[PDB]
Parts: structure tokens; C-alpha cells; sequence
């Protein structure tokens, strides 16, 4: 696990490596 | 007819194409559509996938990091009109970070009403120079295109022959197309608003972009303004009501919409089904009518909102009282000011402070129209009710002729405002009436307005001597109250065949003024005959840390030689 | 003189920020 | 927001576990 | 003998020559002499007026706006030596605003010990280029000459033939004289300190400038150091005591001097009649001896003193405790620092604050030697115990290796310090131990140290490729914690035959670092064979308002081609 | 009488016109 | 001092009468 | 760049100040 400040596609790839499966929905109200 | 499908209000699809079949039948989506973040997709996952039903989208469209996809010609062959109420940093079309996306093929797109288009980080996309945005959009100067496969000039984005219009724009004929097959359609110079048909006849005066038959409100494709039941209409006849700037609904519709938050409960005013009433108005239990009364507080989250675009702006549309503080911060590049004005502060009060930081293109503040009062009950840290920094084009704050300003507490804070001269600053101090508060270095007395000589003092030329090769000016010797502070005379000259708008001179000896024979001059040699010149002179004096004597400048004048 | 490009880079950065700020919290609701 | 945690600070795997479902 | 006249301590003469006859007989004036402000004088008022008796003046000499006078050759034909203890803005000779003064004729002047000469606003004076100041003074670079009759080049300041030494200085032989008659005397390159006689033999090792006989302490003209009764002496034998750096006096003299303030009562220490004792010392009722004891407060006027020159400085000579505040303000142009150091703060405490404003040539603060403590019991307005502004050469504050600093109250305040990088500022915060006080904009985070890249980060070149016409460097790709902030690479190159010391490069794609194949480079073409070059690279990154990641730079290196 | 800020030789001439006769001594102590 | 009265402010004839004797 | 002359003018001004400041008050003692 890196201990480093992140932006951009680096942060995108980090998020994808953390999530893997479903990860994130879009129901704030419905 | 004209819209055989349905509405299906905007929902966004993630991580696989499984939820996409929720949005099949629908003709015009109210709201917005985002497709994002599908890494595990394949190019085969789109050949069995198409939606011709969708024609118009209200607000915006977004594409973001979905793999395997190379085109859009199958997914959206018939999308035509983007209205753009809710925008996206003054955009409605987001083409961004799409690996393998190499073409668009969006030929049926005709008009995008409000907003712009931003394309970035798409190292496969081509066919971009063949797209005349001015046919589709108005402000083409707000479209940002970079980091693309076109940016390493490789793609032969051609069509075999004639068909596609080869239109000169900048240097020569630009062939206009979407694919190597699909040309870019051009309507003639008279069918421009409502669109044209195939042979080029004008459509009906309520059509928009495309029409199935020339001059037929019953046989358009997309409405210009409003839709009512196979006929695009200019307005709602009674008993119908405008809704979201595209249709006419009866009282029962918007009536029963209210009964479902028991979230945007709705009301009716001016024959328009609307979210809320502005100030001085009332609900109605009978019919939800904005009836006037005696006596709108847009209470923020945490008393604070960064404002940077129209998307930030329209949350404050129509507000009157802001129970919070505002941070204006547009790292921009384009004047949003008119669109900024049209949905902003028809207000008088700010409960907290105001802050303006590092914004670039804000030349003015006049878009604040009705603004009068700053409560400042929560100050900016450092005890300020106001702020400015790094405003590379801000010159005028207001005309203080009619504009007023009342400030309860706090102080002013100006730094690095290189076209904001101190005169209007002290005027704002005067109109604010809080001059007995500002300490030293609440005003940066070295950076504010240091790119144009402004303040008050004016040089006046006494005598003018000319020739074909000689220019001698004479002007009144100005002396500041410390006559030692005068250093010399900055002179600026050039030629000007129009009238639509460097040497230095030592000061002469002051020594008296009953007869101060010290009218200074400069002889010019660099003259052309019969030639209009433009000359103006500025006073170059010593800076002082106190209230410095502002120094003078001359008028730009015009002199023609022999 | 050419500092408008120097801000224009930061403009690109802010645009990079906002989309990630959209992507970030629709998921933590617990 | 995002850069407040993964750029201003450094995120953890546990902080981004909230960005797993 | 050697001084047949008297002392006549310094008094100054105004408005007419009536009081001038008070200063006739005297051989060497202790103190200073000013002649000023005589408008109603005539040129005839000086032909019957001469004083050959005066030979040496201790402190300084000043001439200011006396009319009718054209020369000085009659008034002071035999003035020879200016010692300069009490100076005048580091001058001792003030030739200024003298209408009709056209020549000096000061041939008998030989050496001015300490100080300089300033000549200004004297539109009659000539014979100025014929004056080698380096014979008379040491630091010729502190002599300011402007606004004179020589400044409109007219005067033929010549002598008929040979006599006057025609010495090359800058371009050619400069004939050296005072009048058209009086040459400028040059002693040879061995009799330099004590002076020479007429034929050119060296004087005695206690003479100075002139001697009546070669190698005779009983037949000098002016003493080098000290005078005792017809013999210039190296020091006082007992029972004699040094007084004002020129003589030897007995115990009775400086004894009875004390008995006359019943103003500078005197004491004796180190065989020197002196004004006062420094700290830890005591008076003596027996003999006024600075005897040590257990346990010097220079209490100012209004707790405040502008310090701008040596004349300001020597009022604080030898002080230990300053019961007030100090404003350092040298609008200068010349480093006073050594002379500043030699009479300054052998101290530890300042009761009030410290302020340094708009000083130019102060490159350092190391002349503050023993300084430890700032009480700050009276702050600078705005609650500061410290200040800085507009210090165009200030780089180092101190070496914090041995130098310490203790600050009780108040805050720091830095603005427009363009060669003062923030590293030592934060170090001073650390050593001060008052880091939990400074608010925002107590440090100007845009102007401090913005003329040289300073802080910490260092580029290192990995690979070097050369040719006769190719230069390729490779270096480690640095990335700040926001990798978007990197904008490009500033490269600085030139040739250098000595070693006694422009292109830009886009950043490559970061994208990872297991194998970040992104070592950046630049190919050079502009090469000469066999030619030593000098190259160094700097990181050009985005500014941020927070604690910005400082960015790197490379070493200056040296590369010779084929 | 002028009502104006003064420096330099202007101030010198003003002082001379005011003083005329003796005007100014130099005895702070003696 | 001098510029504090005749430059910063404006001197009077009465103020400079102190600079007469 | 050439601002050292711009301060050098003020240096001349300060020198003009100091001599006048010497000339000014030895006279008012009353
Ligand atoms: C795309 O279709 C529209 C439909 O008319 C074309 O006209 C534009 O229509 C909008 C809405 O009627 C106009 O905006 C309006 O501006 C006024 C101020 O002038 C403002 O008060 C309203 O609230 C509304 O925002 C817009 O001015 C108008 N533009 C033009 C040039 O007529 C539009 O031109 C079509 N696009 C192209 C490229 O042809
Ligand atoms: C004019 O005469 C003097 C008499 O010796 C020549 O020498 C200078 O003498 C002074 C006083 O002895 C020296 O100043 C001293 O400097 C030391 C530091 O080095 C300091 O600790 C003392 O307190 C004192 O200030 C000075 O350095 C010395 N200069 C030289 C070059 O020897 C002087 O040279 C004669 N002028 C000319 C132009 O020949
Ligand atoms: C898209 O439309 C088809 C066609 O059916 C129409 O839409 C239905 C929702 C309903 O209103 C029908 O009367 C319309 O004719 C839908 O397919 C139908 O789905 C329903 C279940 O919802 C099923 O009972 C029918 O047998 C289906 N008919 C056919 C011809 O397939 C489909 O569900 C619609 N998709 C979405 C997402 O709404
Ligand atoms: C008042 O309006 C409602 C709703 O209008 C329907 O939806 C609109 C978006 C538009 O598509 C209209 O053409 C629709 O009629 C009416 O309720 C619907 O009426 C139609 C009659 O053809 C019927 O087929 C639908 O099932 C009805 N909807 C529901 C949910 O039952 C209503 O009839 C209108 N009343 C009057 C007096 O005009
Ligand atoms: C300058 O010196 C002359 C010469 O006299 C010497 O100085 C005197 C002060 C005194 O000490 C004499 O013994 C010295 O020989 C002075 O002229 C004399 O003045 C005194 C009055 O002070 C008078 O009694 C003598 O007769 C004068 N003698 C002569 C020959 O003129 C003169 O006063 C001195 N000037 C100053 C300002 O001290
Ligand atoms: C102690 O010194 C005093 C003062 O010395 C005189 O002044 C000096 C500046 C220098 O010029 C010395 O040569 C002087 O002697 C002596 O008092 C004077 O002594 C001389 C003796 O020749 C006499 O002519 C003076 O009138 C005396 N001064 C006064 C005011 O009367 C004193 O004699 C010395 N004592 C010893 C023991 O040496
Ligand atoms: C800014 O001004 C306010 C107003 O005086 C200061 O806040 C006060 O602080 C004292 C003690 O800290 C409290 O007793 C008052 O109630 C506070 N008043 C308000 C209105 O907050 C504050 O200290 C000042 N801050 C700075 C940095 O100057
Ligand atoms: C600077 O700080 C001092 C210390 O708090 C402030 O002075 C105090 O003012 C209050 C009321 O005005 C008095 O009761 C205290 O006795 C004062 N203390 C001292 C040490 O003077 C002062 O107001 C502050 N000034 C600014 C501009 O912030
Ligand atoms: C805001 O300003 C309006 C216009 O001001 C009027 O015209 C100027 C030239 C002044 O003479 C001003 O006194 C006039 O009133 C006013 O109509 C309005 O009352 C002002 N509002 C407040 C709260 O001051
Ligand atoms: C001032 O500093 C003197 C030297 O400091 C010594 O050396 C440095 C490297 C540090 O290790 C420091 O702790 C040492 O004391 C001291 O001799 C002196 O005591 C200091 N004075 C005060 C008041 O701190
Ligand atoms: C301008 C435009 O695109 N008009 C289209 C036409 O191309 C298409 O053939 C037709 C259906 O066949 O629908 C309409
Ligand atoms: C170097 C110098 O000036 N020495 C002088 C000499 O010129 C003069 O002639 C003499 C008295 O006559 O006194 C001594
Ligand atoms: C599609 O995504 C949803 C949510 O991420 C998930 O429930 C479903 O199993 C996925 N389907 C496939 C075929 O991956
Ligand atoms: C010279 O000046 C003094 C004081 O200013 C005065 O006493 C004396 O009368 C003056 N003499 C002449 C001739 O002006």
C-alpha cells in the first residue's frame, strides 16, 4: 500500500484496484 | 406522434451494461445521462446494442472511461437536440478519457442550445476538424479540445467524393463530416433556426433542426420551444401549463406531482409549473398559486459555497437572502458574466462574509445587480467581511452613481489586483462608511492598479510645434508638493492611421513660480511626412509609502505631419 | 505576459478535480 | 471531498472501503 | 614646537565673519568646524583673512552656503590631516551648495584618516579631476560628486609645464594639481604611511604626511598616532594617559576635567582618559579607574532612534542594554557593515521592538554579534516585535550554528525581501520558539526570496551523453506530491572558460513507478568543439497558496566538448 | 505668504526671507 | 524636525519666528 | 533592474534632509 498523495489517473487506478467488484452505487435518494 | 417513446427521467449507468436496458424505449430523457466507469467491456458488447428512440436530452451528457467502445453511431444514431438547463461547468457534452473511442458519428445532432462541449484525453479520437460547431452551437469560443489522436496529426478523415460540404473557415475549404460515410448536414441561410428538410426547404416555425415534412407543425422532428400532442406550439393555451421549458401540462399533472413527497414539491405561477415561489409570494392549498402577500432565504450548507460555474450558479437561481457566505472562485478563461448575471444576486443581504479569490476573467462586479447589504455575522478569518486576491482583469467594482453598499462589520483586504487602481477603492471605503477600520496593509499599496496610470492628475499641452521632421510639445510643468519627487517625464508615442487607442525627458529647474520659465519639451526627429501620429506623456515620480501624490498623465492626441 | 497559460493549466487541474469530486461520494452511506 | 482525503491527506484502504459498497 | 598654537575646541561660525577671530591662533582644533549661512558676504571679505595656524582637525569640516567666497587657499593654506572620529554620514569634508566657490587649493591636505568626502551643488567648482583621492583616502568608492561646474565640461584645469604628476588612472595620464599653480604632492611608494619630505626621503616612523626634517620625531609636522611635547610618540609612557587618540596627558589634566560639571565627566581605564566605563565596572573616588565589580543601559530618547550612519552609530558605541527600540534605515549605496559592526551591538537585550525598513545594502545581520534577547515590552504597531521591508540585498540573517535568539512577545513581519528565501525564515521561527503566533500574511509568500531558487530539493543527473555537436543529459524524474503541479523543466546553459559561477522541457508521462521509463532529456545542437560549457537545470512548477512543495534544481556542472 | 509644502533651496530661500537679520544661534549648552 | 513641519505640514511665519531668535 | 538609481535619488534627498535638520533647531530655546 502506497503512502503518497494522489490525483488523476493514478487516483483512478488506485480506486479501481481498491474497489474491484461493485464498489459504488448512485442512489442518493432513489 | 413526434415522440412515440417515453420520458424516463435521467438515471446514470455504471460498471456494466446491465442497467442500460432500463433506458430503451424512451424518446426524450428529462434530466441528464451519464455513462461512466466500465473497464471490463468489449467491442463486441456494442454491436448488439443500439437506441434510435432517443432524440433530445434536456440537460447534459457525459462519457467517462468506458473501455472497448470505439463509436457512438450505433448507440445514439438519432440524438438531435441538447437543451442544457442544468449544465456541467458550462458544458453539456463531456467526451473525456475514453480509451479506444475513435469516432463519434453524431450526424443527427443538429443544435445544442445552451452550454458548450469539452473533449480531452482521448488519444484515439479523430474526424474532429470536420465538425463545424458554429452550425450546432453559438459560442464556439468555449470549446476546449486537447490531448487527442488528432493532436499527433495522423488521421486521414476523408470521404470519397461528391456530398460533404467543403467550407472555408480559416484558410481553405474544410470538408465537413462525421464518419468517412456520414457528412455534416448544412441547412441553407434561411432555414437556420427551425432547420431544413432533405431537399433544403424550411421547416415549420415551431420545428427545430429537423422536420419530417417541410412547414408542418404536425410533422416536425423536434420542437423549437414547447410540445403539445403532435404539435410543437409557441405557448400553452389554457388550461395548460409550461413545464421544464418543453411542454404543456394540465392542472391535474402538476397537481398530482405535489402529492408524492409525503424532493421538489411544485407550484404554479405565470401558467408555468415551477418548483417554488420567489419572495413576497405564498402557496395555495387550492391550486398552488404564487399569490402575493406582505413581508426567500437560500440557507446554504455550512454557510459556505464555492461558486465556479453555471452548475454552481443555478443552485442560487432566484434567491433573495443568502444565510451564509460566498466564495467566488473562477479559474476560468472565458467570461461567464452574462450567464453569471442572469441567475445571480437579485438579493440585498449576505449574512456572512464575501470572498473573491484568484478569479481571472472577472472584469467587473456589475452582475451583482441589487446588492446592498453585508451583515458579516461570520467573518473571514483575520477579521474581514470582504476579500480580494489575484484578479488579473478586474478593473471596475461598480458605478457608484446608483449602486449602494452597506457593510456592518469586518474589514477590506486587497492584494495583487494589478488593474484595480486605488481611487475606486477609497470610493468604496467612502460609500461603505467604514473608513475608520482599515489598518496598514489592508490595501496592498504596491500591486493594486499597477498596470495603468489612473488616478486624478492631468497634463495639459500648452504649445505645439510641428514640421515635416520636427515635433515639439510644450505643456504645463506640474510639481507635486515635494518637488524633489519628480524624476522625469515618461513619453509615449507611435503612429496611428486609425484613432482607436518611447523617450524620457529630465525635469527642468523649478526654482520659482512668478515666471517659471520651465515649460518642458522634447524634439522629435523620427517623422514621416503627411503622417498621423499619436502621442501622450506620463509623469514618472518617486514612490512614497504614505498617501503618495498620484502624478499626472496627458491626453492621447493626434498630430499629422506635412 | 504569458501567465494566462499558467492559470490555464490550473483550469485543467480544476476540471480534473470536479469530475473526481462527482465520482467520490455517492457510495458512503453506511 | 476527494482531494481533501487522497491528495491533501493520504487515504487508507479502510477509508476507501467506504468507496467500496 | 610641532604645534605652536593652541587647541580651541570646536565652535561653529554663522551669519558673518565676526566670530571667526575667536579661532585665529589655534593649531589643531579638537572637535569639528562648520562655517555656514553667510549670504551678505563679499569676495573682498577674504583677502584680508587667512589662518595658516590650523594644521589638523579631529572630527569633520563643513561648508554650506556662504557667498562671495571662491577659494580656500588663503583661509586654510596649511590644513593637513583629518582624523575623523565623529563623522558626518561617513564623511568629514562637506563641500556643499557653495555659490561662487570655484577652486579649493587644498594642497597641504595629505591624509584623511576615517570618513569620506561629498561634493554637491557647487556649479562653480572645477579642478576636480586633478585630485587623486586615493593618495589621501582609502575607500575612494564612498565619494559622491555631482551637480558641479565640472559636470558641464568647460574648465581647462591645467598647469603650464614641468612639476604636477601626470598619472594614468583609468584611460591615460591625469595631471594632478589643486590650482593652476599648486600641484598635488606625491610621496614615493616607500614613504607612504608617515609621508615624505621635499626631496622625497621618508619621514620618521611617528610622523604623518609631512615632516620638517626627514626621519626626525622632533621635526615632523603631524603625528601618526600620538603627540607628546615636541615628539610624536607611539604610546604614552607612564604616568601619561591617552586622550582622544592624539596625545598623552598626566593624571592632573583628566583629573581636573572631572571637576567641572558641578557634560562628559571622565574616567581612566587602560591608560586612556575616557568618558565612561563599560558594564561590570565602577567609578573610583581616588582615581576614576574602571574597577570590575558584580552584576550599561543606553536609555534612548522616546525609546526610539533612527539609525542610518556612523554618526547615528557612535552614539551607541559600547552600549550593552538598549532601553528602547531601534529603527534600522540606511538608504545607502555602500556597505557600512564593517564600520557598522565595529561600534554596534555588543549587547543582548532590546527592551522595545526592532524594525528594519527599506535598507538597501544590508546583505547580512552578522554585525549584530552578541545579540540574544528581545523583550519587546513596547511593540511595533500591529503587534509586532520585529519587522522587515524592502531589503534588496538581504540574504542571510545569521548562521544558526552558534547564534541564538530569544523573543518574548510580538510577531514577525516580512514583505518584499526578494533575496530572502523562506527556509531561514522558518529556521528563525524555530529558534525563536514563537511559531504558534504568526497569522496568515505575516510572511509575504510571493515576494520573499523570489530571485533565486533556494530551498531544499536537488536534481541529480543520471546519464550524460556528449559529442562534438550533441549534448544529452539524463536525470532522475522528480515528482512533487501533486504530480499535476509539475509544469516543465527550466534549463540554464552557457559557456564558461572559467569555472567561477535558455531552453525549456516538457515533463514526461508519470503513469507509474515500478519501471517509470521517463528519464527526461534535452538534445543540444549549439556546440563548439573542445569547448567548456556550464549547464544547470531547475524545476518549474505550479505555485500553491499552502506550504508549497519547494521544487528542485540541479548542480552547476562543467562539460567540455570534442 | 505662500501656503505650500516646502523643501530644498525653496525652503532655504523662505528661511532666509523670514530671518533677515540674525535669526539663529548655536548655543544648545554654551 | 524640519521636514516634519515645513514639508509634512506647512510652516507658518509664526512657527519660523522660533527660527528667528 | 535600474531601481538602485531610483533609491539613489532618495539617498540624495535624505542627505539634503539631514543638513537642514542640523541647521534647524539650535535657535528655539526661548
Ligand atoms: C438552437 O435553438 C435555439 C432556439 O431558438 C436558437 O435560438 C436561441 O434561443 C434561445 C432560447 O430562445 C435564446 O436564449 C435566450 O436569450 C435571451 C437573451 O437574448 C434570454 O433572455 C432568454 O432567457 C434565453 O436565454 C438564444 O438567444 C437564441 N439564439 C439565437 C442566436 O437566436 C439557437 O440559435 C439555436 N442554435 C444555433 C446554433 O442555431
Ligand atoms: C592615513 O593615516 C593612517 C595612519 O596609520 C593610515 O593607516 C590607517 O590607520 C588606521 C588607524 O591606525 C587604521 O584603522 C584601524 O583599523 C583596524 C582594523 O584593521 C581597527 O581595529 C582600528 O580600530 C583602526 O580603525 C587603518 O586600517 C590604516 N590603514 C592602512 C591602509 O594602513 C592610512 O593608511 C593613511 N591614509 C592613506 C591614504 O595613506
Ligand atoms: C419497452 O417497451 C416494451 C414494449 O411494451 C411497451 O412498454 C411496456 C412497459 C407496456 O407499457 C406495454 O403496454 C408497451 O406496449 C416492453 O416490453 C413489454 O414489457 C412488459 C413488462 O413491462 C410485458 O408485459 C410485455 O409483454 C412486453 N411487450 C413486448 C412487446 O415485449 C419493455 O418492458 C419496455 N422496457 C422498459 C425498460 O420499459
Ligand atoms: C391531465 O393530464 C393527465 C396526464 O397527461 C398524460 O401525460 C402527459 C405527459 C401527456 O402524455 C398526455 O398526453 C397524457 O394524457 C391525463 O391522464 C392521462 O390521460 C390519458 C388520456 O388519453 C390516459 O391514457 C392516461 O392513462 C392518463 N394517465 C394516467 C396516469 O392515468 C389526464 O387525462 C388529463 N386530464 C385532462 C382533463 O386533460
Ligand atoms: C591670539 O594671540 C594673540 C597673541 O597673544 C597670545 O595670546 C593671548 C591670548 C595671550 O595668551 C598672550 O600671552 C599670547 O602671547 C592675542 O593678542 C593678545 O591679546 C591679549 C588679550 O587676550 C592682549 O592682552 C595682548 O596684548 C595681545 N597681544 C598681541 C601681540 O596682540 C590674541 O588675543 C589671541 N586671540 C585669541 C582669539 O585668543
Ligand atoms: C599636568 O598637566 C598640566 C596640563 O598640561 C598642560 O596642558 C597640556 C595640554 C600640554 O600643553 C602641557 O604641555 C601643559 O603643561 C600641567 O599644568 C600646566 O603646566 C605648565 C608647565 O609648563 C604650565 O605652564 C601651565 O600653566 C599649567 N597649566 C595651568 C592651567 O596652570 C601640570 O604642570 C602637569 N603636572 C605635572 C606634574 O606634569
Ligand atoms: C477579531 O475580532 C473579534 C472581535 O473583537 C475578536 O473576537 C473576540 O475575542 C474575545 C476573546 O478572544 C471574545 O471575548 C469576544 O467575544 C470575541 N468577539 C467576537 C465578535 O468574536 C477576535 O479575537 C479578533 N481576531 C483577530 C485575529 O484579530
Ligand atoms: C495587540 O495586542 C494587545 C494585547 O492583547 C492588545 O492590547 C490590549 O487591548 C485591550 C483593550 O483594547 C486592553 O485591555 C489590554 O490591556 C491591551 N493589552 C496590551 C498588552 O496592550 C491590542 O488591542 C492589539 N492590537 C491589535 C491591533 O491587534
Ligand atoms: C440606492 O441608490 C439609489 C439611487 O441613489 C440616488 O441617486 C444618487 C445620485 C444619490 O443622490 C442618492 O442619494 C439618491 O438616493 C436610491 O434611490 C436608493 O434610495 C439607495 N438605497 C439606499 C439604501 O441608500
Ligand atoms: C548560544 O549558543 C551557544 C552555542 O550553542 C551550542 O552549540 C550548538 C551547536 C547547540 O548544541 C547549543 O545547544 C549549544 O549550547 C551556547 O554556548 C550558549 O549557551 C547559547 N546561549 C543561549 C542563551 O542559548
Ligand atoms: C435531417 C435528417 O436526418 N432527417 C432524417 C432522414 O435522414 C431519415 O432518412 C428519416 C427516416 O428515414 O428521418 C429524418
Ligand atoms: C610637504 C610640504 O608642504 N612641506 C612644507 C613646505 O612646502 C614649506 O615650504 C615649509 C615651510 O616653508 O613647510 C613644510
Ligand atoms: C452488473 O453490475 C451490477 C452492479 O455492479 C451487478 O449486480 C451485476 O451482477 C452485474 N452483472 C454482470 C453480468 O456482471
Ligand atoms: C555679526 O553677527 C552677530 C550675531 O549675529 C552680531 O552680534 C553682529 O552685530 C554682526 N555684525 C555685523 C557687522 O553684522
Amino acid at each position: 500500500f502506497v503512502n503518497q498523495h494522489l490525483c488523476g489517473s493514478h487516483l483512478v487506478e488506485a480506486l479501481y484496484l481498491v474497489c474491484g467488484e461493485r464498489g459504488f452505487f448512485y442512489t442518493p435518494k432513489a | 406522434h413526434l415522440y412515440p417513446g417515453e420520458v424516463c427521467p435521467g438515471m446514470d449507468i455504471r460498471n456494466n451494461l446491465t442497467r442500460l436496458h432500463e433506458l430503451e424505449n424512451c424518446s426524450v430523457i428529462e434530466g441528464h445521462l451519464q455513462i461512466l466507469l466500465m473497464f471490463k467491456t468489449r467491442p463486441e458488447d456494442f454491436r448488439d446494442l443500439s437506441f434510435p428512440k432517443l432524440i433530445m436530452i434536456t440537460d447534459y451528457l457525459l462519457l467517462f472511461r468506458v473501455y472497448g467502445l470505439e463509436s457512438l453511431k450505433d448507440l445514439f444514431p438519432n440524438l438531435t437536440v441538447i437543451r442544457g438547463s442544468r449544465l456541467f461547468f458550462n458544458y453539456a457534452l463531456v467526451i473525456f478519457e475514453m480509451v479506444h473511442l475513435k469516432e463519434l458519428g453524431l450526424y443527427n445532432l443538429m443544435n445544442i442550445t445552451r452550454g458548450s462541449v469539452r473533449i480531452e484525453k482521448n488519444n484515439e479520437l479523430c474526424y474532429l476538424a470536420t465538425i463545424d460547431w458554429s452550425r450546432i452551437l453559438d459560442s464556439v469560443e468555449d470549446n476546449h479540445i486537447v490531448l487527442n489522436k488528432d493532436d499527433n496529426e495522423e488521421c486521414g478523415d476523408i470521404c470519397p467524393g461528391t456530398n460533404c460540404p467543403a467550407t472555408v473557415i480559416n484558410g481553405q475549404f474544410v470538408e465537413r463530416c462525421w464518419t468517412h460515410s456520414h457528412c455534416q448536414k448544412v441547412c441553407p441561410t434561411i432555414c437556420k433556426s427551425h432547420g431544413c428538410t432533405a431537399e433544403g426547404l424550411c421547416c415549420h416555425s415551431e420545428c427545430l433542426g429537423n422536420c419530417s415534412q417541410p412547414d408542418d407543425p404536425t410533422k416536425c422532428v423536434a420542437c423549437r420551444n414547447f410540445y403539445l400532442d403532435g404539435r410543437c406550439v409557441e405557448t400553452c393555451p389554457p388550461p395548460y401549463y409550461h413545464f421544464q421549458d418543453w411542454r404543456c401540462v394540465n392542472f391535474s399533472f402538476c397537481q398530482d406531482l405535489h402529492h408524492k413527497c409525503k424532493c421538489h414539491q411544485y407550484v404554479i405561477h405565470n401558467n408555468k409549473c415551477i418548483p417554488e415561489c420567489p419572495s413576497g409570494y405564498t402557496m395555495n392549498s387550492s391550486n398552488l398559486l404564487c399569490t402575493p402577500c406582505l413581508g426567500k432565504v437560500c440557507h446554504l450548507l455550512e454557510g459556505e459555497k464555492t461558486i465556479d460555474s453555471v452548475t454552481s450558479a443555478q443552485e442560487l437561481r432566484g434567491c433573495t437572502v443568502i444565510n451564509g457566505s460566498l466564495i467566488i472562485n473562477i479559474r476560468g478563461g472565458n467570461n461567464l458574466a452574462a450567464e453569471l448575471e442572469a441567475n445571480l444576486g437579485l438579493i440585498e443581504e449576505i449574512s456572512g462574509y464575501l470572498k473573491i479569490r484568484r478569479s481571472y476573467a472577472l472584469v467587473s462586479l456589475s452582475f451583482f445587480r441589487k446588492l446592498r447589504l453585508i451583515r458579516g455575522e461570520t467573518l473571514e478569518i483575520g477579521n474581514y467581511s470582504f476579500y480580494a486576491l489575484d484578479n488579473q482583469n478586474l478593473r471596475q467594482l461598480w458605478d457608484w452613481s446608483k449602486h449602494n453598499l452597506t457593510i456592518t462589520q469586518g474589514k477590506l483586504f486587497f492584494h495583487y489586483n494589478p488593474k484595480l487602481c486605488l481611487s475606486e477603492i477609497h470610493k468604496m471605503e467612502e460609500v461603505s462608511g467604514t473608513k475608520g477600520r482599515q489598518e496598514r496593509n489592508d490595501i496592498a499599496l504596491k500591486t493594486n492598479g499597477d498596470q495603468a496610470s489612473c488616478e486624478n492628475e492631468l497634463l495639459k499641452f500648452s504649445y505645439i510645434r510641428t514640421s515635416f521632421d520636427k515635433i515639439l510639445l510644450r505643456w504645463e510643468p506640474y510639481w507635486p508638493p515635494d518637488f524633489r519627487d519628480l524624476l522625469g517625464f515618461m513619453l509615449f508615442y507611435k503612429e496611428a492611421p486609425y484613432q482607436n487607442v518611447v523617450v524620457d525627458i529630465d525635469p527642468p529647474l523649478r526654482s520659482n513660480d512668478p515666471k517659471s520659465q520651465n515649460h518642458p519639451g522634447w524634439l522629435m526627429r523620427g517623422l514621416k511626412p503627411w503622417t498621423q501620429y499619436a502621442i501622450f506623456v506620463k509623469t514618472l515620480v518617486t514612490f512614497s509609502d504614505e498617501r503618495r501624490t498620484y502624478g499626472a498623465k496627458s491626453d492621447i492626441i493626434y498630430v499629422q505631419t506635412d | 505576459q504569458i501567465l494566462k497559460e499558467l492559470e490555464e493549466s490550473s483550469f485543467r487541474k480544476t476540471f480534473e478535480d470536479y469530475l473526481h469530486n462527482v465520482v467520490f461520494v455517492p457510495r458512503p452511506s453506511r | 471531498g476527494i482531494v481533501e482525503q487522497c491528495c491533501t491527506s493520504i487515504c487508507s484502504l479502510y477509508q476507501l472501503e467506504n468507496y467500496c459498497n
